[PDB]
RNA sequence: CGCCCGCCCCCCGGCGACGCGCACGGGGACCGCGGCGGGCGGCGCCCCGGCCCGCGAACGCCCCGCAGCCCCCGGACGCCUUGCGCGGAGAGGGGGGCCCGGGGGCGGACCCCGCGCGUCCCCGGCCGCCCCUGAAAAGCCGGGGGGCGCCGGCCGCGCGCCGUACCGACCGCAGCAGGACUCCGGGGUCAGCAGCCUCUAGCGCGGGAGCGAACGCGGCUCAGGGAAGUCGGCAAGCCGGCUCCGUAACCUCGGGAAAAGGAGUGGCUCUGACGGCCGGGUCAGAACUGGAACGGACGCGGGGAUCCCGACUGUUUACUAG
RNA sequence: UACUCCGCGCCCCGGAGGACUGAGGGGGAGACGGGUUCCGCGGCGCCUGCAUCUGGCCGCGGGUGACUCGGGCCUAAGCGGC
């Protein structure tokens, strides 16, 4: 597992490298309301932190039917 | 827990110099047992016996090309110092000679 | 012991097999007098040497 | 820093057919609260009044936790009423009394 | 010597040995103990390594000298002999 | 010295790869104390004084990492350890590089908060010791010379054979008070991993009842005397921890020596001393007070004056001789 | 060092009480040796030096999965071949 940077996260996605690409929205404690972004890749899984919710929705929307998507938005 | 004794990770008991471990919490709040491997001695000189400067303590093995190498005439064989003797020692003696 | 030869491993498997008594049905059809099977061995009381 | 502010309750609707009474629960209160094991300069900073649904005990300037609060009650309830209720958090501030 | 009058290094023997054996002992482990000058730099870093090996804890340099000691006296007559015949030899050729 | 990764041959090297030790320092785990959140117990009187829980791996990237070793300027009675040790073959100072079985941050994974003595394991730099100097090879890598030439990135596939249950259930003719290698090691009292009580875990083992003779086995006490007993002080008893006082003849000058021999020691309430920009225990002194009592169980030298033999530590007749 | 009451029986199981081993363990695991003693269901003809409804006993069925742990490779003291 690795952390990765926004520019080579929809580029990665653009090579069509990733296989998977996971939205989980964080809302208790130093992950507040924000959101982890999780892609797996042949060798590593890799993860962003968007500051804001906002944010998530655009680069989703930047590479929504170029990668298959999941939510999860727990809530508990 | 009261108890925090544990049990051999290895096939048998007997503590040898490759059998050492140390002990860890786990998430689920258990003590487990990792090996503490050995470490390797980098290349040492070969005039001298004196450690050699720029190359981790790992086998070579698990390194790249340019990890393992030095930028100098003879890296990784002979230090500075003893680069500058066999210099001036064969350009003195080969202007008398 | 829990570190054995397959050789070794094959041999007892013979013992543990033949550990057996003769069937009812065999004991009738051949008109059998000694229904016991004295080539049977128990593990607290034998050797077996293999 | 102990700037108090704090508050605490304790829901004792839930034993509203038994007879627990939260103004005698008040004046024991008051009687016997401790502060650094003194019960004097208690009524400067701790305040604790009927309200419609619970005791509520208002604290300015002054800190503890809410162990002490579980504790005061259970002593009141061993005074009467033994063996019945228990004491349960159900919020970062109150507490509840339901039957065994 | 505050410590003890006479026994020196032998302190540790008790009185477990004899007289004599003391005696012969306190000589040559005051002997092999010591700090010896440096024949190359001229500095008192030799210490015994082995029997008859020492280093130089300055320069790093190892030689073969005696047992307790890094100079025997036959060794300097030798040294001395083998100095003087040289010399000869190289006059007549 | 860094940063982005060429192979084959001959030669030169390295890693693998190595003793013991009293101390000193660092990391981890364990342990304890305080705070906050959740749960429980008992309650004649007290009780914010009791108990339980509060978790974070391998691996990837970035920072930090003492001591050690090295580079530049320049040109010295200074630097520095518990101990040492170092310097014109270049110290101190200022500025840099390398290694460091480690730590922090972010990922793995929507992390209660602080503090401290000690224990165990590992590592580090030193110092000490030897008529004792504390393995080898496969395998892997580097350098020099020569000859050759994509060598890395992405994406896909693959990784054969054998062991694997359980046990002190093993050997002693037995389900035999014998023998049988190693690993993990909490709390209190304490110098202590000793003795005594205990959390965790495990568990009531060739059967029971009555009675309370002799005698036996294992223990306890005993007036006055104190070895008169006996081949023979055999057996039992006395002493014993710690602190202070005081210690002879003789001697291979190292010892003898805990010589011999005296005095104190509980509880409670106080006083002083020793660090750091709260912590910690230890050492010393005083008043009061208990059947003239305090190492209150436990644990734990009886001593002295001489003669013979062997210098001493060591070894020996497994099953009658140490 | 040691059992008792009730279900139910001094010995099995359950609850309650009272104790013990006492971290060099009557604890938790391996090496060697043993070789199925392991697990579930049933049983008391033998054995379990008293009993037994218990069992390492008797009957019937089951159970051991590896690119990463060990062996297979290296060499030591040695042994063999020439
Ligand atoms: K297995
Ligand atoms: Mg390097
Ligand atoms: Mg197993
Ligand atoms: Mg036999
Ligand atoms: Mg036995
Ligand atoms: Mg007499
Ligand atoms: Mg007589
Ligand atoms: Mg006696
Ligand atoms: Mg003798
Ligand atoms: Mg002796
Ligand atoms: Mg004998
Ligand atoms: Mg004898
Ligand atoms: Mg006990
Ligand atoms: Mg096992
Ligand atoms: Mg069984
Ligand atoms: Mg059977
Ligand atoms: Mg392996
Ligand atoms: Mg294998
Ligand atoms: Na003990
Ligand atoms: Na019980």
């Amino acid at each position: 597992p690795n952390t990765i940077t926004e520019e080579n996260l929809m580029k990665m996605i653009a090579d069509g490298r990733g296989k998977k690409l996971v939205v989980k929205s964080c809302s208790k404690g130093r992950l507040q309301g924000k959101v982890k972004l999780k892609l797996r890749t042949a060798k590593y899984l890799y993860t962003l932190t968007v500051p804001n919710a906002d944010d998530a929705k655009s680069i989703v929307k930047g590479c929504k039917d170029k990668v298959e998507v999941q939510y999860v938005n727990d809530s508990e | 827990m009261a108890d925090c004794r544990v049990t051999c990770r290895f096939h048998s008991t007997y503590r040898t110099r490759s059998k050492i471990v140390r002990y860890k919490r786990t998430p689920g709040n258990r003590l487990t047992s990792l090996r503490v491997k050995k470490l390797p001695n980098a290349p040492h000189c070969a005039e001298t016996g004196k450690q050699i400067h720029g190359i981790p303590r790992v086998i070579p093995q698990h390194l790249t090309r340019q990890q393992r190498k030095v930028s100098r005439p003879y890296g990784g064989k002979l230090c500075g110092s003893a680069l500058r003797a066999h210099i001036l020692e064969s350009f003195l003696n080969e202007e008398n000679q | 012991s829990a570190n054995k030869t397959l050789e070794r491993k094959l041999r007892l498997g013979k013992k543990i097999r033949m550990n057996k008594n003769i069937p009812r049905w065999v004991i009738l059809k051949d008109k059998l007098k000694k229904r016991w099977n004295y080539k049977r061995h128990h593990w607290r009381r034998s050797h077996l040497k293999l | 820093k102990e700037q108090g502010n704090i508050r605490f309750a304790v829901d004792c609707s839930a034993g509203k057919d038994l007879e627990l009474n939260l103004n005698e629960f008040a004046d024991y209160v008051r009687t016997h609260f401790k502060i650094n094991n003194r019960k004097h300069g208690v009524a400067e900073k701790v305040a604790c009044s009927v309200e419609g649904d619970s005791l509520v005990i208002q604290t300015t300037g002054y800190e503890f936790a809410k162990r002490y609060v579980k504790y005061l009650t259970k002593r009141f309830l061993y005074q009467d009423y033994q063996g019945v209720f228990r004491v349960l958090s159900t919020d970062k501030e109150t507490y509840t009394l339901k039957p065994y | 010597a505050k410590r003890t009058k006479k026994v020196g290094l032998t302190g540790k023997y008790g009185t477990r040995y004899g007289r004599a054996a003391r005696k012969q002992l306190l000589k040559i482990e005051t002997s092999q103990k010591a700090k010896y000058t440096c024949p190359f730099c001229a500095k008192d870093k030799v210490r015994r390594t082995a029997c008859g090996i020492w280093t130089c804890r300055s320069c790093s340099k190892t030689m073969a000298g005696g047992a307790y000691s890094l100079h025997t006296e036959p060794a300097n007559a030798a040294r001395a002999t083998i100095r003087r015949l040289r010399l000869a030899r190289e006059d007549a050729q």
